[PDB]
């Protein structure tokens, strides 16, 4: 069976399926993969120095490395051993009840005042005669760092005190999740589960990763470093 | 209709009196964006970008354009007109011409140089045959590998005149030697001619094709580019 | 519609690139996200690849990431085309007596002219330049 | 145009530009189709293109009445214009590629840097291809720079405490400024979209933004004014990503006498040394050529080894195929002789020319070689005897075959005509070539098998 | 003017190079964008400290506004310049230069938290008790972004 | 094998007596207990 | 769901037709547009 027909065919199922799931569920985005189920190599990422966290170590595979091992050819299903940072807002209930505010109320104000508007354009088309001046108009920018999803205003009191996100919550860059937690001989590790995908050769899949692994370890910051803790391909080139 | 989004109802006032779209906007019929102002000389001006389908014939397609818009003519309103600022049709039929004018202009010039040497209409009318054939030939393993009529294509038979025209007054010329050399009858003449030179002509073909074949294996654009010289050449030599 | 090249970039540009996971035969991929409130994510492929098997799985994956996408974006609905491809020829349509504008004479051949053209014998693609009509409700902020 | 010229200030250069090639040049063009805001390098108010139709080539006669000419003309008549680049140029051969003439650079941003950083880091490789006029010509960036934009900033406290909305504040800006929109309706039996927007006159200037109103959950009307502060800031109108990282495309090319592969070399050296995090890879001509060139020598190697075998084998010698194989340059030297004279270059229609010129040659050579061996193993005649016997009987056909070729390509290097370019090409390359291969291997292929045969008496 | 838009060019890329040869041949120091931004603002905006000082000795208005209200003091202070802020200074920048916001170097500088530019403003006689158009001044922006070290510089 | 979960039955009779939406409830229940995707931010250049 | 076969016909059958151009080795398209809102457009191509 060709396996790209395949992918086709289930994906054109699952796009009627898909407006029927819940709206969390379409927003965790749904995947569709051709890949083995066994795992083609195990591409490990650890800091000699000791510099970065398990947590810290996830975040840059996740950021720097993940995406273009995903894109290469023969990688059918990349496995992230550890998360990605999000902007973490761990709620306080007590904090929450004494200013008469709940998770909703929380939701609200994040979506409200982390919001990326689209304002349009100074002397934008169609314009009037004798117009001089065209500039975009920019204005609220995602927030970028703790500091700002802090100083979110919930609310102001009645004696004109104002209720900011970090009065009722503690403020964290932390993983999507905190599921997968990886070590390399005992020490702070994350790394790359690679999936060959269906029919694609191993030996020529396994020299791509590593063309794109060596165009990523210049730009490293101090310390990090790639080890190679689990690979099927040299039993096969060597056995030969 | 811009009257009835004219009668879009807003707001009831305390009066009793209506507030319509049409007295907060003025509402027409416009473009989706007034970004890009196009003119042709001067006057309003829109168009279609119109592509080639995969298989299909650029002369043909373009008469068969023509052909549409002239029914379409009678029912543009008072002002429209059609006009072409850009097609490649005229450049194609002219490539077509100029290469069909070449190879007729050859074989007119071979039947003159055959007649000039050798001095018999007999002996000027094999290559005459000969070379259309070949050119024939070389269309039906065109079309069988795939390939297409093109600018590429066209110029590759014309660089390749020179080895088709060749065989043909090779063949003949050598008969008319051994003829004129040891008075042997055509038919035991073109016996020991054909006995002198097979084995070359055989051992020509293998070493053209090592010459051009390899061409085809470049890759990427240059490749494709070289890959349309390289099947017509070693096609039209291989027929000859 | 009205968005800035960092608007476009940060909420479908950066959105788009991330899900374009999984595809076979990837030599490199390009993109721009300018003030025009417009994004062109071009994927180029191994020569010898099979462009519709290409395009489908390019399609597939974005069909994926359309929920992730602001309502505006998914409103207005993302394209997917074979790009590589170039014009045999451009049919050009004017008003001489100048009775028409721009937006009016593309909306006629959007209507009158585009889908007939679209069946003639050999024609494998034909692109509109301008828009067909649109309802324009220019508000007045006094009047509001 | 400038950074923040509106579209009525493109549309009279446009004007200009569009009533030059009416007035000087009526007489070759036939219409110009003005695209007021779209640009090839990016798109804006502040950029446009004139795409202009000529009149059919027959109507056009001599060198003074075509592109290049008329470019030219246009290019330099056009240097007078105050505050805008303006500037012809004709059309690639292939339109389906680029330019495909020089490199195309991408510079990454590897560590977010950041826009800013990267700008600093590409400004610093400009500055350094500057210092290498020898080596490097036009680098330049492909994409736009920086412009001043409208940066306005909501008080959420100030919206709350007049009970204001910041769904209503940021839709009310969005549709009115930018647009929004709202559904389709039909309009003779097509669906076509609604779009609601401010009236020009209310969207144009700073001093409008506090003539919008929103309403409060008291149901007052409060100005933008009352609740907004607005500076001027720098902004990318345009930003780039490459492999998922943002980039910034680089054009240039070899300087005169350099190959592009030196350029590329000297841009990888000049790169290595920006700042910390700022990468950079080869993309489109540049990837393909790279890859294209890893080829080059073993193709040669294979198609040089495979002629020598095939010959091996005709003649059943390991010395004799050299005597074929030395007629190769005696086309050549004439090819680029009449290449170098007309003033032509090595492009994809000469280089084929070259093959069939030295195949030709080849085919000639070998006639003549198998003839002589033949009179020397069957008739036992000696060497010079059996190689003067050959040629002789070698002569005519290579005369008859030559004349004829050299006549049939004839009108191809005299053309001047539509699509004379590759018709001088595929002409010029071969005639010249033709005339040398002729004129020197009848006299050189006896040599090459006499001196051969003499060196190698080992059959 | 010609040279004047080669030398708003050459302040904003920083070509201390090209600067010299403009301010000899007598490129307009006083020259404006549509915005209204001088060379002194784009120069101040950027951060090039040579081309600050070569405009400055030639007669540019150091208390230039563009079409906001804002002065190169704005940009230099708000984008952490240090070294240009005391130059500005020096050269007799007004201090408590208001916006069309009502907005000051301080409130800028508060803002992003520059401590350094705060006490070098703070020095040369900026108002700490200066009100924008929402009644806040540079106190009130240091607690509410939850900068206790601005907090404790910002004590009149 | 199944295991030990903890089951919570909300009262419709008593929430609409107190006036309390059962939106408000679920959300509040699952964003505190279960987490909630709100939207996304940009971390050094990178949509998160 | 709810759309007549004039309305369905106007906002779905025509908006695909009219995309359906230079598809490899078509034949004929046939289409209806119904009453429950249903549209369906067969494209038949050539055999091989
Ligand atoms: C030497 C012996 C072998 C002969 C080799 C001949 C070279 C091969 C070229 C064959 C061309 C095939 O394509 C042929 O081209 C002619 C023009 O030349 C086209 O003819 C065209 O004429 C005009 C062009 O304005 C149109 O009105 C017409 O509709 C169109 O079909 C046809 O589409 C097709 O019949
Ligand atoms: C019937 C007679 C006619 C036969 C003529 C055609 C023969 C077939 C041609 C096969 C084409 C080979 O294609 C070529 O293969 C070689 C493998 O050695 C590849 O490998 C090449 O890579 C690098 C180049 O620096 C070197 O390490 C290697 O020595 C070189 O050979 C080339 O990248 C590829 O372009
Ligand atoms: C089988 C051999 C036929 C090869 C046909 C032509 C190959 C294309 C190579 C080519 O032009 O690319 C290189 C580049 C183009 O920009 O520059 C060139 O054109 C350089 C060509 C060098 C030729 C050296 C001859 C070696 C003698 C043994
Ligand atoms: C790959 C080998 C090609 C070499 C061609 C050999 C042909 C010569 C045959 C001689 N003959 C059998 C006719 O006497």
């Amino acid at each position: 069976t060709d396996a790209d027909i395949a992918q086709v065919q289930v994906q054109n199922k699952l796009q009627l399926a898909m407006p029927l799931l819940p709206q969390e569920v379409q927003q965790q985005g749904v995947s569709v993969e051709k890949s083995s189920s066994s795992f083609l190599m195990v591409v490990g990422v650890i800091n000699t120095d000791g510099t970065m966290t398990q947590e810290d170590i996830s975040d840059y595979v996740a950021a720097n490395m993940k995406d273009a091992i995903s894109r290469t050819s023969g990688v059918g299903d990349v496995q992230l051993f550890g998360s990605q940072y999000a902007m973490r807002i761990w709620m306080n209930p007590n904090e929450l009840n004494k200013f008469q505010l709940t998770p909703v109320d929380v939701i609200t104000a994040i979506k409200a005042q982390n919001a990326q508007v689209a304002a349009g354009q100074l002397g934008g088309t169609p314009p009037v005669k004798g117009q001089q001046l065209n500039a975009s108009i920019i204005a609220q920018t995602r927030l970028t760092s703790t500091e700002e999803f802090g100083k979110i205003l919930l609310k102001v009191n009645q004696d004109g005190s104002r209720v900011l996100l970090r009065d009722v919550a503690k403020i964290e860059l932390g993983g999507e999740n905190y599921d997968i937690i990886a070590e390399f001989n005992g020490q702070p590790a994350s790394g790359l589960g690679i999936k060959l995908a269906t029919g694609a050769n191993a030996l020529d899949t396994a020299a791509a990763i590593r063309a794109e692994l060596a165009k990523m370890e210049p730009f490293f910051p101090s310390g990090l470093k790639i080890v190679y803790p689990y690979d099927t391909t040299p039993f096969v080139k060597i056995s030969i | 209709s811009t009257e009835e989004f004219g009668k879009i109802l807003l707001k009831v006032n305390q009066d009793g009196s209506r507030v319509l779209l049409r007295d907060v906007a003025k509402i027409e019929l416009g473009g989706e964006n007034y970004d890009i102002i196009a003119e042709f000389n001067g006057q309003p001006a829109s168009g279609l970008g119109i592509k080639l389908a995969t298989g299909a014939n650029a002369l043909d397609t373009a008469a068969a354009i023509r052909a549409e818009l002239a029914k379409m003519e009678p029912f543009f309103p008072s002002g429209l007109k059609i006009v072409y600022p850009y097609d490649t049709t005229p450049f194609v039929k002219i490539s077509i011409h100029e290469v069909v004018k070449t190879l007729v202009e050859a074989i007119i010039l071979v039947f003159l140089v055959m007649y000039l040497f050798l001095q018999n209409f007999r002996a000027t009318l094999i290559p005459t045959i000969a070379v259309p054939v070949v050119l024939l030939g070389t269309f039906a393993v065109l079309a069988a590998f795939g390939f297409s009529i093109n600018t590429l294509t066209m110029f590759g038979m014309v660089l390749a005149i020179g080895l088709l025209v060749d065989d043909a007054i090779v063949v003949v010329e050598n008969v008319e030697r051994v003829m004129a050399e040891e008075g042997l009858p055509p038919k035991e003449a073109t016996r020991k001619s054909m006995g002198q030179i097979q084995g070359a002509l055989v051992g020509i073909a293998m070493v053209l094709s090592a010459v051009f074949v390899p061409m085809a294996f470049f890759g990427g654009s240059t490749g494709a580019i070289y890959r349309q010289f390289s099947i017509t050449i070693v096609s039209a030599m291989a027929l000859s | 519609p009205g968005a800035d090249a960092k608007t476009v970039q940060d909420t479908v540009t950066q959105v788009i690139e991330q899900n374009m996971n999984g595809i076979d035969n990837l030599m490199y991929m390009s993109s721009n996200s300018d003030s025009t409130g417009t994004v062109q994510i071009t994927l180029t492929f191994e020569s010898g690849t099979d462009a519709d098997i290409a395009q489908v799985q390019v399609q597939n994956k974005l069909q994926l990431a359309m929920p992730l996408l602001p309502q505006e974006v998914q409103q207005q609905g993302v394209s997917v085309e074979k790009s590589s491809s170039s014009f045999l020829m451009v049919v050009g349509v004017i008003n001489t007596d100048g009775t028409m504008t721009q937006e009016d004479i593309s909306d006629y051949v959007a209507a009158n002219m585009k889908d007939a053209i679209s069946r003639t014998s050999g024609v494998g693609d034909v692109q509109l330049f301008g828009s067909q009509y649109a309802m324009r409700i220019w508000m007045n902020p006094n009047e509001l | 145009l400038p950074a923040g010229a509106t579209q009525e200030r493109t549309q009279k250069v446009l004007n200009e530009v569009t009533h030059y090639y009416l007035t000087k040049e009526k007489n070759n063009v036939e219409s110009v189709f003005a695209v007021n805001g779209f640009g090839f390098a990016g798109r804006g108010q502040n950029t446009g293109i004139a795409f202009v139709s000529l009149k059919d080539w027959a109507d056009r006669p001599g060198e003074e009445n075509k592109v290049e000419a008329i470019t030219m003309r246009a290019t330099r008549a056009f240097s007078q214009i105050k505050d805008a680049m303006v500037f012809a140029f004709n059309l690639p051969a292939i339109v389906e590629l680029g330019t495909a003439t020089g490199f195309d650079f991408e510079l990454i941003d590897q560590a977010g840097l950041g826009h800013e950083k990267l700008t600093q880091a590409r400004n610093q490789l400009l500055a350094e291809a500057a210092k290498h006029p020898d080596m490097l010509t036009s680098v330049r960036p492909n994409g736009l720079e920086d412009t001043p934009q409208f940066k306005i900033d909501i008080d959420q406290e100030k919206a709350q405490a007049l009970g204001v909305s910041i769904n209503d504040i940021n839709t009310t800006l969005g549709a009115a400024w930018g647009g929004s929109y709202v559904n389709d309706f039909i309009d003779r039996g097509r669906v076509k979209k609604v779009y609601v927007m401010s009236e020009a006159k209310y969207r144009m200037l700073p001093d409008d933004i506090g003539d919008w109103y929103v309403r409060a959950a008291d149901g007052q009307m409060v100005p933008f004014s009352a609740f907004s502060s607005s500076r001027w800031e720098y902004g990318s109108p345009r930003l780039e990503r490459y492999n998922g990282l943002p980039s910034m495309e680089i054009l240039g090319q070899a300087a005169p006498g350099k190959s592009t592969g030196e350029a590329m070399e000297l841009m990888e050296q000049l790169a290595s040394k920006l700042p910390t995090g700022v990468g950079y890879d080869w993309t489109g001509m540049s990837y393909q050529e790279r890859l294209s060139g890893n080829q080059a020598p073993s193709l040669y190697a294979i198609s040089l080894i495979v002629v020598f075998l095939c010959l091996a084998a005709l003649y059943e010698s390991w010395s004799i195929p050299f005597s074929v194989m030395l007629v190769v340059p005696l086309g050549v030297i004439g090819a680029l002789l009449a290449a170098t004279f007309r003033g032509l270059t090595n492009d994809v229609y000469f280089q084929v020319g070259l093959l069939t010129t030295i195949g030709l040659s080849a085919k000639n050579a070998i006639l003549i070689v198998e003839f002589a061996k033949d009179l020397m193993d069957k008739e036992g005649k000696g060497l010079i005897e059996a190689t003067l016997d050959a040629v002789r009987m070698r002569l005519r056909p290579i005369l008859m075959t030559s004349l004829a070729f050299i006549l049939g390509v004839m009108p191809l290097v005299i053309s001047t005509g539509a699509g004379s370019g590759a018709q001088n090409a595929v002409g010029t390359g071969v005639m010249g070539g033709m005339v040398t291969a002729t004129v020197l291997a009848i006299f050189f292929v006896p040599v090459f098998f006499v001196v051969v045969r003499r060196r190698f008496s080992r059959k | 003017s010609d040279l004047g838009k080669k030398l708003l060019e050459a302040a904003r890329a920083g070509r201390d190079d090209e600067v010299r040869i403009l301010m000899a041949n007598g490129a307009d120091v006083n020259a404006a964008d549509v915005v209204g931004w001088t060379p002194l603002h784009l120069a101040a905006y950027w951060g090039h400290l040579e081309i600050v000082e070569v405009l400055l000795k030639n007669g540019a208005d150091v208390n230039a506004y563009d079409t906001l209200g804002s002065t190169p003091l704005h940009l230099a202070a708000h984008f952490g310049h240090l070294e240009i802020v005391e130059v500005l200074l020096k050269n007799g920048a007004d201090v408590n230069a208001k916006d069309d916001n009502g907005i000051t170097p301080l409130h800028l500088a508060a803002n992003r938290g520059h401590l350094e530019i705060v006490e070098v403003l703070l020095k040369y006689g900026a108002d700490v008790n200066a009100q924008d158009k929402f009644g806040k001044t540079a106190f009130d922006i240091s607690i509410n972004n939850g900068n206790e070290d601005l907090a404790e510089i910002l004590q009149k």
